[PDB]
RNA sequence: UUCAGCGUUCUUCGGAAUGUCGCGCAUUGGCA
RNA sequence: ACGAGAACAUGCGCGACAUUCCGAAGAACGCUGAA
């Protein structure tokens, strides 16, 4: 069985769901910083008993359910950073697309806690490309990233406009370059093809459903400010957030008028609110797409990466 | 467990029946809309099983028969999470005065053994159950 | 009539899953939980996995015979080193593979991180036509957990015994690049063996040139 | 005439399986029980199974004369300890091997923390053709329990105890590095005589010294 | 066994088990093969699902010595009743088998009997289930 | 323009043991 | 002054051998709601 040394590296940040979304009040993000200081529950409720800030905390939260910021109500009491540090596990800089993060979505991190990409999910990355076996096919966990390389990045919908929807993922940095080793036995796999495979995969995503995405003036606004790179070969979307076009094979094995059809069939019957009601095929289906900016002001598609395979 | 108001026991079969108490048909449009709590859903619950799954583990991995320091910390925070929740929903808080879990969990901390975080667990987790059987 | 005892350890270089069964589970909680040892309640690797591992990477390595129906028709090496009970030419195991038990070295490294010994991992089954998802949470064992291995090997014939330990050899070798529990071509189940003694334990058998 | 009592315990080192039928097993439950004292429900170690066990090991440990196929055919001091059946040859055997029983301090020290005697163990069998997995449920004892053991030595010849003894010793030094029970060869029925106990319980024969 | 009596008062029994099984067996010829569909779609791996969770308590009560149930045993069954509902509410086929064979109704009658000879007279009608669905598919 | 996330999946489908022995020998009987 | 008296159904013997709890399975799909 053939081993090829499988590195990834990420053109738009890719958020691996842990399981875990954090409301703003457990999180203290301070705008002037753009740094979020992610901090344990228990840790932070034993600090607020002890400094008997504790019922000032329980009477803000339901002063304000709405918005419960933790960094507000701190410096409502000020307490001090190095107050603060006790509390927090760690901090992470943010890219805010909009003012205050509504939720954030925890990267997968190990028992160890070292973040790192699950073989699983780069396996069914992959599978969504190749099918048309997978026990052959061999994918491991990503040798554990370093913390520097992960910042959380705002969620964009981008459908005739870019509007900032209040949901913050943490994310592996645009750059940075994720290892995985593949074992692929000869008789069923060939690296060749699976690169080729990914590469017609990526096209008939571009030619299908990217093109006329960027048609719509959002789109446009978000080609404008660098949001697709020159580069951007073989490419692989493993974030989450990416979107109903990669994910599933209609694109890939279908007209495009028809898989436009059968995706706005399934739109309509599992979402009754957004597309039920709607009674026509828009010019895009699904209408929106995904995207992250930066205070540079670049824009990069959600999850989008480049693979690269060496025997 | 603990006996509520009115003097009626903490169970699964009171999870069955504060389940059923709480649903309504509210047939909308000739269709049936079942709603439970004045319109909880089960994403809600789903999460507040998630704060519980999270100290659930935790504790079943411990092999002693008192719950640790760390654990009761976590079950504070699961206090300040349900306040937080009850706060922003009104059927989150509907859902929690009704099953007095946010009482439960002071039962446990003042119990501080194992078995009582365990039966509390599946308590919830029989809420959870009985919520999916009547929607 | 020698026994030749060979210790060391297992280490777990990615989450390491081996499947149990009956384990009554919560809504919403760990819905594959790995083997543990009744007593302690730890993670421990059984030794009819590591066999059964060894055997299946070294008797697929040497090449199974044409239509191969059952494991008393492999080669005969792997036969005299993992027993054969074939009717009338029943052979003898020499290789005793034993239960790998979580280390106390390992355990007492992770209670001085207040780290756990089994991590859990969310995964889930996406549909390609309907985007509909199934989410599962596991039970793998966390990386860098120690198991500690034990193996007894038989000296039935003196001359065969150092073919058998580079069989044995090779197998590790195997079991090195290959993967141990379930879910190992989704990344789970990386693992290294090192070695504590090669002693003979019964016997005058040499087992220092090994 | 001297009867010399060994009496002690037997320590699970990893869990122990020596089965027992006769019972039809529920679908999805343990296809192979262990074999458990039918009063106290309680499982428990055969002296047919260690006398036997310890038999063999000694009978490999001292020689098999070429084709060997009865029992009866050992050397013979093991014929002298466990016993022959030759015609107009038959030796009594010098050694009886009771049942040992579960501890009742093991017992306790399951009671409490309340753990099972026996563990239930899910394995499969994977087809070398199909590759295809067929499960398994198999009983065994926990390695915390242990077992209390019970044998007499009688004192026919006076002379020869000090040797009996020795390979007594030797026989259960190679218990020790092997099993007990079945599948011992994937992990199962490792033990330990961790106490021994020797008193001349009738007669007059000195024991102080064995 | 004598275990129930269902609506219209036909007894429960491993014969019952059998007849329940054979009134709830379609044959739907889907793809032009003929299939076997039980209870409107009961997989064997649901079913088996149940089953594991009859055998966790299964051991405990079958192991025990003693004749009335145990307190965690009642628990464990409490809990099995919970897991019924839960999984009839996951699924629609387990439901039409809950309800079909009635072994929800049937754990709280072994609940109020106490009684380990009712349990395994239980756990023998849930094993009969099992035993006819595999004979009938 | 601001303010917010919300809803839905929570494990699934297979495989559930199999094959091998199922007492043998001595006395006894039988033959001589 | 019982078809009786004397007479251990006994000796030897591992419920054992072979058997991966595996195979497949991206934590992500829609984007909207309120003011």
């Amino acid at each position: 069985e053939k081993v090829y040394q499988v590195k990834l590296k990420v053109y738009g940040p890719v958020h691996i769901g842990s399981g875990k979304i954090i409301r703003k009040q457990e999180y203290i993000y301070d705008r002037r910083k753009s740094l979020a200081h992610i901090v344990d529950g228990p840790n932070l409720v034993k600090f607020l008993n002890k400094k008997g800030k504790f019922t000032a905390y329980l009477q803000y939260l339901n002063t304000t359910k709405e918005r419960a910021d933790l960094y507000t109500f701190l410096r409502q009491e000020q307490i001090d950073t190095n107050d603060w540090k006790t509390f927090v596990l760690y901090t992470e800089r943010v890219n805010q697309g909009k003012k205050g993060m509504n939720d954030l979505h925890l990267f997968v991190r190990d028992g160890r806690g070292d973040l790192y990409i699950p073989g699983s999910s780069l396996k069914g990355a992959l599978r969504t490309v190749l099918e048309g076996a997978f026990h052959s096919l061999s994918i491991s966990d990503s040798l554990p990233i370093d913390p520097k390389n992960l910042a959380i990045y705002q969620k964009i919908d981008i459908n005739k406009e870019l509007k900032p929807m209040p949901l913050y993922r943490e994310c592996v940095n645009v750059g940075t370059t994720v290892e995985f080793t593949m074992k692929i036995n000869s008789d069923d796999w060939t690296i060749e093809k699976i690169e080729k495979q990914i590469q017609q995969a990526y096209l008939q995503y571009w030619n299908k459903w990217f093109v006329g995405m960027v048609t719509t003036p959002g789109g446009k606004a978000f080609i404008k400010g660098g949001g697709l790179p020159s580069v951007l070969p073989t490419v692989l979307f493993l974030g989450g957030g990416t979107g109903f076009p990669s994910k599933t094979t209609h694109y890939l094995q279908k007209p495009k008028e028809q898989a436009q059809k059968d995706i706005f069939a399934i739109l309509q019957r599992r979402f009754r609110n957004v597309y039920g009601k709607m009674a026509t095929v828009p010019k895009n289906v699904p209408m929106v797409l995904k995207g992250v900016n930066d205070s540079t002001n670049k824009w990069y598609q959600q999850g989008v990466c480049l693979l690269e395979f060496q025997p | 467990l603990a006996k509520t108001k009115t003097g009626e026991m903490i169970d699964l079969n009171f999870a069955r029946k504060v389940v059923e108490e709480n649903k309504r048909v509210k047939d909308n449009r000739g269709r049936q809309e079942i709603v439970l709590f004045n319109g909880l859903t089960t994403s809600k619950l789903r999460n507040l099983l998630e704060l519980i799954n999270h100290v659930y583990t935790k504790v079943y991995n411990s092999d002693d028969t008192t719950l640790s320091e760390d654990v009761r910390d976590e079950l504070e925070y699961l206090k300040v999470k349900f306040a937080y929740e009850s706060g922003r929903e009104p059927a989150v808080r509907t859902f929690i005065e009704k099953t007095y879990v946010d009482k439960l969990v002071d039962v446990v901390l003042k119990k501080n053994t194992k078995k009582i975080f365990l039966d509390y667990c599946k308590y919830f987790e029989a809420l959870v159950a009985y919520a999916k059987f009547y929607r | 009539y020698s026994k030749i005892r060979i210790v060391g350890k297992i280490d777990v270089l990615t989450g390491l899953h081996i499947g149990g069964g009956g384990e009554t589970s919560m809504i919403g909680a760990i819905a594959s939980p790995v083997v543990r040892d009744p007593y302690s309640r730890l993670p421990i690797i059984p030794g009819s996995s590591i066999k059964g591992k060894m055997r299946s990477l070294l008797a697929k390595h040497i090449g199974l015979i044409p239509g191969q129906k059952m494991h008393n028709q492999d080669a005969p090496e792997i036969l005299r080193l993992f027993g054969s009970s074939q009717k009338g030419a029943i052979q003898s195991s020499r290789l005793q593979i034993s239960d790998a038990f979580f280390s106390k070295a390992s355990q007492e490294e992770f209670d001085k991180k207040d780290l756990a010994y089994t991590e859990t991992k969310f995964e889930n089954t996406i549909s390609r036509l309907t985007a509909v998802a199934n989410p599962r949470q596991i039970e793998r064992v966390t990386r860098g957990a120690s198991f500690d291995f034990h193996i007894i090997y038989n000296v039935e014939n003196i001359n065969e015994v150092m073919a058998d330990f580079e069989n044995i050899k090779t197998a590790i070798h195997l079991l090195e690049n290959d993967y141990l529990g379930g879910g190992g071509t989704r990344g789970n189940g990386r693992i290294r063996f090192v070695i504590d003694s090669i002693d003979t334990v019964v016997g005058d058998f040499d087992s220092s040139n090994l």
